[PDB]
């Protein structure tokens, strides 16, 4: 009765993890940004 | 800063999701390659971090937890180890959320104190039960949990003469478990299935010289051949420091071979004036003492190590012997029958000592028909007197398999809304991250976790049985009380326990600095 | 599944495909050329071949300890052992990827496979025990299976009569260490010889006889060397030379003594483990006896079981111990080096056969088939149980594993069916390296076999179906589960592997 | 020299792994459940992610010639089906696959193995023969399997889950068309910002560009003109001409001269009773004030491409040569207003005077959709034109392709002999594209393509894989279909590519210079 599984690549998460990762600092950047108790930034 | 934490927690995660397929009877292993080239495949997470490239001081500190739990029970280490790493998780939120992480360490310590008299409402009692059904609990108790690997479909065979092996060894005045007693052989050969018990010791090693008889015949004694010790080496008496023999005539230095060729004669005639036969020692022999030692018909082996002479002393009864003057006939063993057999084809011989009365040692002949299996057998031959000695010491006996860790969890849930202030959203993040055990199994079996949690919720809280759990085997019920899922009280509650002690200190990690190796 | 297990699979059938070209007795031999001493060796055997061979994988090199299980065990058609193993990861490539099945549940249904594979072996094996005359003649036949998958088997019939009257000597005798096997440059396959004694590479003395019936040899492990070694830490403290001259001429007459303790036993041989020096040497040409020297461990040994005598060191009893004697003791040169041929023995108990060869690869080689076959033959006695080889028994189980499919059922069927399918992919490669089509062939015995017919098999000497019995096909079920049971458990800890540990080199 | 070349050896292996590592990427974009993929250019860092392998596997680097054909038929995919394409290239590797293992197992010549898919190519076209349907006779049920057949084609992009609202887009337009194939008369416009839910279909045109400075912005009952004649640059001659003048009063009077010329070029355009006029170059001050003097629109720089759109869409002429005014004609539009879509605001045209063409409006939420719903309408009428030709359709998205598994298998029965393997081999390779098109919902393509493969030789050839519920559901009730005329191009360019590469004995690198 077990059977499912259904997984073959078992890293689907690789592609979407490190890009998270690199999308967490482009997020971490705009939260010491926001609201008026935030931060600003120099270019 | 903080941000040393994810650091830490995310290198847990990376060696947690290697594991996590490696938890359950359904899981898989990992080789483990030596800097010398060495394969070593198995399931326990204690020998694959013993052996493995190693950064964060955390990987190092779970082996060292991995010491004290398999000196407990001894099976489902991935089972176990894991768990303490799911609530890094569940603390990197409240981290987020603000909660310090002193009151995140002391929220798991007071939520792990409950479960202590949660597990111990249903527990059975085994000590009011006769031998009989001690011996039927802990022969089914094994089966499931054991195997993780290879024999792991003909464990049958290796669970019953587990049962028989600890009967002579543990008398029937209370209960006493020794494991050091018992040793762990092992063979390249043959089947799995062939593994066979003899009450005695057994040697690896074999007769020193061609023409010596394998087996014995019985005689007026006990039948066996009366082995004896002997510590001291086989040899002519040699000084210690130098020693300088004038010699002033022929005849002075003739005799000096006659002191020698009586010196083997007097040590061979207080073998036969004693009765003894089989006479081993630590040391080697001569080229020309051989001759009458096979002529007087006493089997002998040599280079004989220190730990195999423990269990010979034990099936013989008998004395250490640090001098050829103490040999006496007292001082001689007692045995029944003693044969020897090749195995492969042109493999080397062993000793098999059989005792008629029943003895503490018990030596298990093990064979498998693969080197790695056998490198892999030193972790799942024997498991048994490791989990026995948790029945022995406590008789109270829980079912595992993922059902405990559940209801549990909803114990402390109900009693954390009671406290209600910061203890909340703390005792119900360590409760939410006990569930991970039934889920990994979920995972392996593929079962939905959605609908895992809902099945033992629906069943365990209405219903007072906590039997209710995942059921790997594919079977048509879930409870662990007919699948005969066993797991002792004392030895899983020091795996709740040492799991939730280990986050006393990661949890408050800020700071690390590390000097030059 | 994808990066877990990558050259998990097509890394162990590269492996397998050099070996293909062994498998079968039609197969051919491969050549070992190592990088370092410039060195060669040419087997058949995968065994030395996995041995000497780089492998960088790990999965590899766990197919090297289930090839010496089935060397020390059987030894011949080892090939077909890790091949078997390859095609169960062939289709685990698939039914875990494609169909995506859990490995362990594709390891279940192995193993279900490996318990349905034992009951049809039992049940197919045939009884042959009880008497042996018709056991014995039988024994021709059925050696001949397994005797030569070389490409030698120009000296199947020569050596079928020697295999025979080997173990005929040997009377009921397991140990292999009772057989002497004799590896001579130069001559022919065929001009092999078979007597009853032991023929020795060694010589006799200067001045010994070369003909002496009525021989009585005695051997021993003393040491001839010189003067007397006595104890550690010795030394001579004399006055002048006059006694020292002295102490060295007396332990020659001391040994002479050691020596007239020789006489007293009458024997007309004498054997020493170690160098004998000049002087004792010349004593026993005064007394008639011959001597044999430089026998480093089993040189004395190997003669002890032909003479059945016993390693005297003391000299001092002639009456207890053991006395050997040989009819027939005659020194008999054969090829350039002058060899010491021994006959009539006191008894049976070991044995003799001399090999003749042009190439040196080729003595070395076919050592490992008599040793084998001997063994073939001792199993033979114990078991009494014996089956029909030759492409014929993968389809008898592929026969049950297949009945086995229809009461399981569900998704497990595919797995059990792969496992039907991998042991039809074996005679496919047994059959490759004859050169004869694979669909014809197979088509022919698979469906004979469900019509009833389990007497049929490949033949791959005419290209067509033939009768196993007719040909002299046998094989020994001792030899048919070992290999079955070994490879069908060897692939089952290959497909636990979920991961890949690197280790950092030394 | 360095020329290193591969024996039948080394070619027979490296030309089978080519197509099937490349392949690997196609294999998840098939059907509406299909994914994407990401590629990284070294140049100016772009990036394109879409489901049609067209614009991806034409921009990937490959050193293996066996995908280099592949790429080059993905242009006659581009001119007949466009949308879910990658099939060609995942069934041509599959034939690769399973002939890399009949012969590694049969061990026959690979020139036989050509000519089983030669005998088997011909078992498919009878199935989709056999099985096509013309809806055409019944001009109701027409119209409205239209509707059938674009929501199968009509899925490809993430924003296929708004279907259900482009539906009505492509639904009416391809009535207004009424027969027309090219994209020249279709008129795309790509919009930033909105809602996903917010193209609509207009009637009308749809310009980017704005008035100057007086033109007034809403103008009614205007005779629009197109002309190709110069205006920005005036004077600009290319002649073979120089200027020598005695003094600066004839230097002004060429100015004047200049003056003259327009003066002269604005009565001509005053004589066509124009209140629109278009100018595929710039408009020069000068004659952009006159048309605010007599009241004429302006509109400048039209490029080659838009220059057409604008007669194509309104049913104008380009008119050049103003000498013959009466000798054109003269578009016209009901209302012509400038609108606002998006930050940047647009010229509206309502009530052409042909409706040969129609005005799409698209807008999206981000730029990465503006290319990706230009894919998925690169062919979206121009599929339903190729249906108005081609009247015969068959029922898609799974089941066509094991309906023909079925007369392969029939066929293989007649035929037999060793030939038979290759011709078995095809129907494997063929009932294993609907099972790769079931591992990208992450569905089970076990037991539901066992049940279909038994249900097709049952004798029901309505039965299909549903795609949303992953069950055995009808084609004819989910509403797939698609046209003879597309699927019969996929099958057999997918094998003719296919015996192709079976061929390559040897691989030759040369030298780079």
């Amino acid at each position: 009765p077990s059977n499912a599984t259904f997984k073959n690549k078992e890293k689907p998460q690789e592609v979407r993890k490190a890009n998270i990762i690199a999308a967490r600092s482009v997020a971490d950047a705009i939260r010491t940004s926001l609201g008026p108790k935030g931060m600003d930034k120099m270019i | 800063g903080l941000e040393a934490k994810k650091s830490h927690i995310l290198a847990a995660r990376s060696v947690a999701s290697i594991i996590k397929t490696s938890l359950g009877p359904r899981g898989l292993d990992k080789i483990l390659i030596s800097p010398d080239g060495e394969i070593t495949i198995t399931n326990d997470g204690a020998t694959i971090l013993s052996q493995m490239e190693l950064d964060n001081e955390i990987a190092k500190l779970l082996v060292q937890l991995s010491k004290s739990q398999d000196d407990e029970i001894g099976d489902g280490t991935t089972g176990v180890v894991v768990l303490a790493s799911a609530l890094l998780d569940q603390a990197l939120e409240l981290i987020q959320k603000g909660i310090h992480p002193i009151k995140i360490a002391n929220g798991f310590d007071e939520a792990a104190k409950l479960a202590i008299s949660k597990l111990e409402e249903t527990c059975d009692d085994i000590s009011a039960s006769n031998d009989e059904l001690f011996r039927d609990f802990l022969l089914r108790a094994a089966k499931t949990s054991l195997g993780s690997k290879i024999v792991s479909k003909d464990h049958d065979r290796f669970a019953e003469m587990a049962v028989e092996a600890v009967i002579n060894v543990m008398d029937k005045d209370r209960k006493d478990v020794d494991f050091d007693l018992i040793k762990m052989q092992g063979r390249v050969g043959g089947s799995i299935s062939d593994s066979k018990l003899i009450n005695g010791v057994i040697l690896d090693k074999d007769f020193s010289h061609p023409q010596m008889p394998k087996c014995v015949l019985p005689k007026e004694g006990s039948d066996g051949v009366k082995l004896a010790i002997l510590t001291c080496p086989f040899e002519p008496p040699k000084p210690k420091t130098k020693h300088k023999l004038d010699i002033s005539s022929v005849e002075e230095y003739q005799k000096l071979q006659t002191y020698e060729q009586d010196k083997f004669k007097e040590m061979i005639d207080d073998v036969k004036k004693a009765g003894a036969d089989v006479v081993i020692c630590q040391w080697g022999f001569d080229d020309e003492a051989n001759h009458l030692l096979l002529q007087n018909d006493l089997p002998a082996v040599r280079w004989v190590g220190g730990q195999e002479l423990e269990h010979i002393a034990i099936s013989t009864n008998g004395r250490i012997v640090p001098r050829f003057q103490d040999l006496s006939k007292d001082k001689l063993g007692t045995c029944s029958r003693i044969y020897e057999q090749e195995f492969g084809t042109t493999k080397d011989r062993m000793l098999i000592i059989e005792q008629s009365k029943e003895t503490k040692t018990v030596t298990c002949f093990v064979r498998g028909s693969n080197k790695m299996i056998v490198d892999e057998a030193e972790r799942a031959l024997h498991d048994s007197l490791c989990v026995v000695r948790n029945l022995v010491k406590d008789s109270r006996v829980v079912y595992g398999g993922g059902a405990a860790e559940v209801t549990m969890s909803l114990a402390v849930s109900e009693e954390a809304d009671k406290q209600r202030g910061i203890d909340q959203y703390a005792f119900r993040g360590f409760a939410q991250a006990l569930d991970t055990i039934p889920m990994t199994l979920a995972e392996n079996s593929g079962l939905d976790p959605i609908g895992t949690l809902s099945t033992l919720k629906s069943k365990q809280l209405k219903e007072k049985i906590s039997n209710i759990g995942v059921d790997c085997l594919g079977y048509g019920s879930n409870d662990m009380k007919e699948l005969f899922v066993v797991d002792p009280f004392i030895g899983k509650k020091q795996q709740i326990l040492l799991a939730t002690q280990l986050c006393r200190m990661i949890l408050k990690i800020d700071n690390v600095i590390i000097s030059g190796k | 599944a994808e990066n877990a297990r990558l050259s998990a699979f097509v890394g162990a059938i590269a492996v397998g495909d050099l070996v293909k070209s062994t498998l079968g007795p039609k197969g051919m031999d491969k050549l070992l050329q190592s990088a370092s001493s410039n060195t060669c060796m040419v087997t058949n055997d995968g065994a030395t071949i996995l041995k000497s061979i780089p492998l960088d994988n790990p999965a590899a090199k766990v197919l090297v300890n289930i090839s010496k299980v089935q060397d020390d065990e059987v030894g011949d058609g080892t090939t077909s052992v890790t091949v078997l193993s390859a095609e169960l990861l062939r289709e685990a490539e698939k039914l875990i990827d494609q169909s995506k099945i859990h490995p362990q549940t594709i390891i279940e249904g192995y193993r279900l496979a490996s318990a349905a594979a034992l009951d049809a072996l039992t049940k197919a094996a045939v009884d042959n025990s009880h008497d042996k005359t018709m056991f014995r003649e039988d024994l021709i036949h059925i050696a001949k299976t397994t005797l030569s998958s070389k490409i030698l088997s120009q000296d199947k019939d020569h050596f079928a009569e020697l295999a025979t009257n080997a173990i005929l000597r040997l009377k009921g005798s397991t140990n292999l260490e009772h057989i002497q096997i004799i590896k001579i440059l130069g001559g022919k396959l065929s001009d092999s010889f078979l007597d009853e004694g032991f023929i020795l590479a060694k010589k006799f003395g200067n001045n010994q006889p070369k003909r002496i019936e009525n021989a009585k040899i005695l051997i021993a492990n003393t040491t001839l060397d010189t003067d007397k070694v006595k104890i550690f830490g010795t030394k001579f403290k004399v006055d002048s030379t006059a006694k020292l001259a002295q102490l060295e001429k007396a332990e020659r007459e001391k040994m002479k003594n050691k020596i007239a303790k020789i006489s007293k036993f009458g024997i007309n041989t004498f054997i020493n483990r170690q160098l004998i020096y000049d002087y004792p040497e010349q004593l026993f040409t005064d007394l008639g006896i011959n001597s044999i020297e430089h026998a480093d461990f089993e040189g004395v040994e190997r003669l002890a079981l032909v003479t059945g005598g016993e390693v005297v060191s003391t000299f001092d009893e002639p009456s207890k111990c053991k006395l050997g004697e040989c009819d027939v003791i005659e020194e008999i040169m054969l090829g350039e080096q002058p060899f010491l041929k021994f006959s009539g023995c006191k008894a049976g108990e070991a044995c003799t056969i001399v090999l003749r060869g042009a190439t040196d690869q080729t003595l070395d080689e076919a050592e490992r088939s008599l040793h084998d076959a001997l063994s073939v033959l001792s199993q033979t006695t114990k078991e009494t149980r014996t089956v029909l080889g030759g492409g014929c028994a993968e389809m008898v189980m592929s026969k049950a594993v297949d009945t086995e499919a229809q009461n399981i059922d569900g998704k497990k069927s595919l797995a059990v069916e792969a496992f039907a399918r991998a042991l039809r992919q074996l005679p496919t490669i047994l059959a490759d390296n004859a050169g004869f089509d694979s669909s014809e062939l197979v088509s022919k015995l698979r469906s004979s076999i469900y019509n009833g017919i389990s007497t049929s098999g490949l033949d791959l000497n005419n290209g067509t179906i033939a009768d196993m019995r007719q040909l002299g096909i046998v094989e020994s079920y001792k030899l048919k589960r070992a290999v079955v049971s070994s490879a069908s458990e060897a692939a089952e800890v290959l497909l636990r592997v979920d991961n890949i540990i690197r280790a950092r080199p030394r």
